[PDB]
């Protein structure tokens, strides 16, 4: 995440989808245990997760967006 | 905010001859931040651009401010 | 990509910020067709083999640090 | 100088973090050539005697996000 300008408080990230992920099975465990088979990510939705230390008020809040993989 | 805003104090003393100091504060509020996704909608091999709009994530204005992921 | 460093001078920092440029290649055709017998040129733009803003830099096969090369 | 050309080198590794370690500016500790030009001699306590508001300093940090690889050298 990277600030657009010195003082501007907008940073903006960037990637590129993959063809293959591999699923976590478990998150209780450090570290994760991770699946034996690749899956396509086609047909699953991606989100994008914020937390604010600090809202309006001064409090913890997670705020989140989502968007579909799809494919032809 | 309100009583608690930071407040500069300077002493002073005036024309009358006694010591009556002067004072401003400023309030210092916080912000809701904002995460969104460019796309409703992305393909295999597509950029996905992640921005957040947090004001309260700028730290220095003279710098620009940098966010990295964790590997360990 | 993304990383970056502090320089300063009279109390006032700039960033070194690294980042990677998209590239664009063309080939301009002088008039309506290409025949057998005529130059036409081809321009590619791409920041990342301008490593140098005091030196004109040539794409030379020998020199194992100009990582890409146009071919046909 | 006015009729030469001025030659300036600075320590300015800003997390050096060594107790007898500052921040310093020397002068002519090279030529204009790349020569020696002489020896390397301490400014950093007389700079305020010397007319310098915040503008005789420069400080590097080669890695400001402590991601473990430098950007800079």
């Amino acid at each position: 995440l990277v600030e657009t300008g010195a003082a501007t408080g907008v940073f903006v990230g960037d990637f590129q989808i993959p063809s293959f992920w591999c699923r976590v099975s478990d998150t209780t465990t450090t570290p994760y245990t991770y699946a034996g088979d690749e899956e396509t990510t086609t047909g699953l939705d991606i989100e994008v997760n914020y937390v604010d230390f600090r809202d309006a008020s001064g409090e913890i809040v997670e705020v989140g967006d989502s968007a579909g993989v799809r494919a032809n | 905010t309100d009583e608690d805003a930071p407040r500069v104090n300077y002493n002073d003393l005036g024309a009358d001859g006694v010591t009556t100091p002067v004072s401003d504060q400023e309030e210092a509020p916080s912000h809701s931040g904002v995460v969104s996704l460019n796309a409703d909608s992305y393909k295999i091999a597509d950029t996905v651009v992640i921005t957040v709009e947090d004001l309260d994530l700028n730290v220095d204005s003279d710098l620009i401010d940098i966010f990295t992921v964790v590997s360990d | 990509r993304g990383t970056s460093a502090s320089l300063d001078y009279n109390e006032t920092p700039q960033t070194i910020l690294v980042g990677f440029s998209f590239a664009s290649i063309d080939i301009q055709p002088v008039t309506d067709e290409w025949t057998s017998g005529q130059e036409i040129p081809v321009v590619i733009v791409d920041a990342d083999q301008n490593k140098n803003s005091r030196a004109d830099e040539d794409l030379d096969l020998n020199n194992p640090d100009v990582t890409l090369i146009p071919a046909l | 100088d006015p009729t030469d050309e001025d030659s300036w080198t600075f320590a300015t590794n800003t997390k050096n973090t060594t107790s007898s370690f500052n921040v310093d500016t020397f002068y002519q500790v090279f030529d204009e050539n790349g020569a020696s030009g002489g020896s390397a001699l301490t400014l950093r306590t007389t700079l305020s005697s010397l007319m310098c508001e915040d503008n005789c300093v420069l400080t590097l940090d080669v890695d400001a996000q402590s991601s473990g690889t430098p950007v800079v050298t």
